[PDB]
């Protein structure tokens, strides 16, 4: 897996990959790794897939609560306490994840969280087997001035790296855009296929 | 007599306590819910009591989900416990399945929690009753759930002191599939139907949903052009 | 007096509470269900309260498992809780050998569940009575069950107000294995029997199963031609 | 009074509560049974309530294993919980040892769970009394058990309203070790002693068996022949 | 009044459901027991009901083990229940120590119980008095103890309707250490004394146990020349 | 009558012992709270009982945490209990999340502790009513509860003797959005009119708090300026 | 009125149930403990009842362990039951420490089991008094116990019906640190003091411990030397 | 009436199963606590009931730690209970934290638990008040507990009987900061002043505890140069 | 084992073999892993034996009630998202299976499910012993235009092939076929077995 979530000026940029691998097969081409929780937030999982997904779905349901009986949305640093709780309470008999929940309150926001609840916030972060490559790729060419298309390029850019040398990752780049005016928008998959092509790249 | 203890029946096969509970949804505001052209709506008396209260506090139309909303009416307390078990069930349901394929079993479970306690002796029933609408894999949906813990399904209905002027008023003007904009003009009238000698109508609450759509509340200047 | 308490047996030793529950049974529309050749079937009165009401909204034949469906007659909050609780029953006789074999033992485990609830303080009865029918290794089946736990076998019976006047007529006019076209008629004959005075019967729900088969919810286009 | 809970003597030592359990004894129709040579059977009033009514359907002689049988009369939802319990706790002592050597403790065990109910507040007695009959490795064994959890052994017994007139009448003609076809004659004569002024006895039921077998329900074609 | 519950002192300090309790042993058949030379002695009535009853059913003394016997007096059902209570609890101190030192313990868990159910609410007591006697490492032992869990320990005691006319002649006739034979005809005086204007004594029960030796209980043949 | 159990409905729907609790709250001395510009504020008298209690001592303006006070009235010791649940509940929402973002839902859980008390017998509701006040992520709150567990969101409200003096004059003089200083003014002038002829207003307590900041307690020598 | 109850306060603040229990204890034959030279003594009187029961049984001085006794005056179960956890009470303190250092302890703990069953519904008090007689690490001790919980140590008291007559002799005649000799004549002066009109004293009980040794029971030959 | 369950309110919303608990706590004997300069005391009346009873047992004043005292009035058994669970409250906050930082949490602490028997059935209020005196990290602390649950600081308060001759007459002479010789005169007064008609005053108990020392009883021969 | 789900445009179609094996011993020729357990849905199973079947019958039993308790079938997802959570609830003490769920609700739909209730959607999808040989056979034969009798045929020869190379899959091969309009129909062996011939195969 490689999951990967930058932070801008007013704008939240997630993107994974979406191969499923059990060990050196290649299972699923097209699994889903970034999902959207709340108006304004995502998550991206990587690790075992069925304790990745039950979160997903514990998470979706919580948040939308959360929002229900608060009338206001979850702060995004109060999702990555929740979960740092959740994760930690069964510290020894875990959840076998990796997590990035980034989105936007007031200002925007990545935290990444570890199988024992440790979270973390960071300007950017990256997930799964892949994530050494793209940490290589977003050193040397991230800048906190860059726009939003350059953002967008960028994550592809560096997902389609760590394609290049993990075999564990692999398969259609997905992205997702979080801003304050347009809440979060999945971007669709003929618009990403069109700037491979324009960066001149591969799968 | 036999209508001290939920627990006990009549001779004629009667719960007087429940029916006693009954009573205490009699003392809430009406509202009214009705089914139109795919969708549903409710709709929510609001007796303004002083200025000092904050209005967008506690009104009477509650989501549950994004796709289902409730109006109550009784001990407002036993509303709120309720409405909270109904929100927490329609999430586990969601947990366990992915999405609420049928609202009426959101509702049943509801009920039954309600009907619990008109069997064990040591609790007193909840004062409440509810209506549920939404939209679900079958369509619109409008229910009703009383004290005992008793459902129906319905084109339109009321709960509340009003009740059965609104009743009976849809049960004579009341068409199915309307356009959005005209039944909420039917459920106003209802609404007035429902008041004593020239007694002013305030700012009611209107919520609807439409299938393929999110609910929507009525902010109140738009919901003023409906009187 | 000792109609009080559903533990406390009355000198001549009855358990008045129990007597009570079943005179809530009496409350409930007529239903009727009997045997016919390979086959059994169950009709149920739709006393219609509203054009308001959706109609496939709450009709009282429900299906266990679908080679078994049920009438209750009486409260109907506890009937609902009843019938998933034979439903919830019938699955684990399921799981436990991959198949329910006898029917009598699903309904045995529903009556104990009932009887239960006449021996312990702290609960009152379930105030319902039921009818099942279906097929099983034995072959058709119908039966019934009241609030206080008690199993009875049929080749007709009835439940619900007009369950006098039904069984009654049966007792003279019924013949084992008619078609299923003629014992639909004797039962709706039956059912007109049990009304008063040149009263309309309004059409009723009709199920029916046949050996070999699973069971079929006639339509109310086909239970027409038969009124 | 002290007649209105189960833990509370009267003055003069009394379970009045316990003591109307018992008389719910007294409505269910008549059963007895008897030993005879090398053999133990038992006989049970079959009043016919309608045509409609299954027959082979609730009979009152129950098998509790191939090798011991019982009849109740009392609260029909009670004797069915009761020899249910009977039939559990007979294969957790074959569980146990391989095989039931006494049936005077299968016996025990089901009066003791009657007996409990005789002492705590909070659960009613059961009303029922019942008949054991069965052959083990001391001989064939003929006991009863009532509400109270008192039990006796006997040649000759009976239980139902028409006890007095059955175990009157047995008083004064019962003779040891009867072949199975006398036997059984006393029985009906016995039993028929037991109804009012010229009043019909219809197929009662008849089971027995002998040492070194296992039991034979008789089938209403060899029964009648006796009638 | 103070007397409906068995948490309740009266005023004067009294436990009035202790003391009904006490009443229901009073109903019971007369027992005795004595010590003797190097021995002791337990003695029971025999009211014959019916030819009907077999004999060597329940009759009243009851081995607990080889070295141990117990007559009771009050509810059968409560007697039976609180016998095998014994039993397995000198099987518990058999297991633990090897051995049963002193009776005297074993009287006391027993009694423990029966005072436990006359303190608690929601237990009735037990309706039952007894009669300990055997030999252990102090000697031969004889014990009586009652509804409310209260211990004696005796040369010569009874229980039953017939106690006082028999615990009155004892009172004028008992010497310690007599022979065997003598103590039971002894005995068999104290019992008729306590029968009403020449009314039949029928066989009653002897058992005897001896230092050194276990029990041995007397067959009717064997008794009936002390008649 | 319907009045001595907590799980009682009357015949018209009331709960009389949850009316009876919300007497207990009339008997604590007035306090009110009013909302004004980017902040909230709140008032309680102090009636001064003896010169040998401590005044720094139960004085009735809890912080509950930084920035979320309350006042309560009724039974004091039941007052206590409420406030140190109010405060653990808090904490635990900080801890789950890290900030307490809506009050409104910590308020929620005060109330339904205090209604989980009007269902349950064996169990006297709380007579205490609070108010709630504070700043959060919407802006500043005030809230109050009541022993039925009934919350509502106010602009200005008051609790205790002099409740009805207080909302009746904050009714016709209250404005949005005053300075601190003015609310304050005004507060005070309501409470001087809720006392009886002539009488003295002794130093209240008062707390306040404003957007971006943390609670103030003003000392009583600040307080006396407005006097 | 106000004394069915043990939870219930009298409106004076009393607790009639407990007062009645403390009825029980005067029924109870009287007991006398007291201090002398280095020592502490107790002394019972022995109503005797019977030719029939055995004296070394039921006596009522009981040995808790080899340096701490007590006498018991009230329903003779609650009696036995209350000793026997004193004594395991006493055996749970030497596990923990190697030693019983302080007995002021083990009586608080067994007057804390008493006290527990006058605050809680479903249990009554025990109707016992207690005295309490050993050395420790402090000297020799005294102590008495009620059905209330309620200690206190003396140095001399007397406990059961002739109470009054012999706290009231020795009110007027003790003196400290007497020697053992003459406590015992002291003691049986003041038993004597308690009957009424030339009525005999039979040989009491009574059992004495001095500092650095075990506790001695005076055989009844060493008795009669007071007498 | 409504006084006959601590869960009922009266309708003027009082607890009168609490106030009657009160009236248990005026029939204990006086005793008072004054705050003074760096220090706190506290001083109880001694009733002497006999030469008979010991002296240095039961007395009122307990140390709770070596810088915390309670004195106690109203029923002995539950005093002696609290006390003791406040010892060991105070030991639990001090292996939580390593010191008792404020007393008023363990008088909370005790508090809470005597308010919890005054909200749930099946349990009655502690018959006691309390007095805590000691010195913290805040200073000397006075304090009073209820029945009830109440909590409050003072400078000077009395408990008892006479506390209202008491704290009327420390109402009117009271000074803040005398030093400890002076307190414990005016104290002294204070007591003399609530008895009746020139009745003697024996030795009271005084303990005193000054800022940086520990506790310190005065002996009956310092005590006797204030009479 | 070798079991396999394939979508098209209107149809699901599974095929399994029928051996089992107690290591290298074939004790039963004849074992059955294909399953109907709703009127559009059916399962396949892989695993250990008495834990797949203990499923097989929960499923049947939780799906028949479902559909009682809501007059609808279970949508084909929400099937998969209740194993997912039956199985993750015990993924330290599983149930040792590799499940395939297909069926139709509004569309057609294959899930595969992992022992700690991983599920993921594809277009098609194999599990047990044989199945990477079945997914060369699918990744170069299979086209989403295929007809229903072109789909029959691909898994039949897929199961085919998979049989040749793994000693854990043989015997008969079970096919079921499930569309909209006829529901699941399990194809009769003598159809099959004339496929095979008309194919050119073997078992």
């Amino acid at each position: 897996t490689t999951t990967v979530g930058i932070t801008l000026k007013d704008a939240v940029i997630m993107a994974t990959e979406r191969r499923v691998t059990m060990e050196n097969f290649i299972m699923h081409k097209n699994g889903k790794k970034l999902f959207q929780i709340d108006t304004y937030t995502g998550m991206t999982i990587a690790g075992l897939v069925g304790d990745a997904q039950v979160l997903v779905r514990y998470m979706k349901a919580e948040l939308e609560l959360y929002r229900l009986q608060r009338r206001v949305n979850m702060p995004i640093e109060a999702v990555a306490t929740l979960l740092s709780n959740m994760l930690n309470q069964v510290k020894y008999m875990p959840y076998m994840v990796q997590l990035l929940v980034g989105g936007i309150d007031t200002a925007p926001h990545v935290f990444s969280i570890d199988a024992a609840g440790g979270s973390v916030e960071d300007i950017y972060a990256s997930t799964g087997s892949g994530s050494p490559f793209v940490y290589g790729v977003l050193e040397s060419q991230y800048s906190e001035k860059m726009t939003v298309d350059e953002g967008v390029d960028l994550v592809i850019r560096a997902i389609s790296a760590a394609k290049q040398r993990d075999s564990a990752s692999g398969g259609m780049i997905d992205v997702a855009v979080i801003t304050r005016k347009d809440g979060y928008v999945q971007l669709p998959t003929d618009q990403i296929e069109s700037r491979i092509r324009k960066l001149g790249l591969i799968l | 007599a036999y209508d001290r203890a939920i627990t006990v029946f009549s001779p004629d096969g009667r719960l007087f306590q429940v029916e006693y509970a009954r009573e205490a949804v009699k003392k809430g505001s009406t509202a009214l819910g009705m089914k139109f052209a795919n969708g549903v709506l409710l709709i929510s008396d609001k007796k303004v009591r002083s200025r000092l209260i904050e209005q967008n506090s506690i009104e009477k139309i509650q989501l549950i989900d994004d796709y289902v909303a409730a109006v109550t009416s009784g001990l407002v307390a036993d509303a709120r416990v309720l409405v909270d078990f109904a929100r927490i069930s329609a999430q586990q349901e969601k947990v366990t399945y992915g999405s609420l394929v049928n609202i009426e079993n959101l509702v049943k479970r509801v009920a039954d929690q309600m009907q619990q306690y008109t069997q064990y002796g040591g609790v007193r029933p909840y004062g409440v009753s509810l209506i549920f609408a939404g939209i679900d894999q079958i369509g619109p949906r409008l229910f009703d759930c009383d004290p005992a813990g008793t459902i129906n399904e319905y084109k339109a209905t009321a709960i509340g002191s009003g009740k059965d002027a609104v009743v009976s008023f849809l049960e004579r003007e009341y068409k199915e599939n309307l356009p959005e904009k005209e039944a909420v003009t039917l459920g106003i009238k209802a609404l007035k139907s429902s008041l004593e000698e020239g007694e002013e109508l305030k700012a009611p609450e209107i919520a609807s949903i439409t299938v393929g759509n999110k609910y929507r509340i009525y902010d109140q200047e738009e919901v003023k052009k409906f009187l």
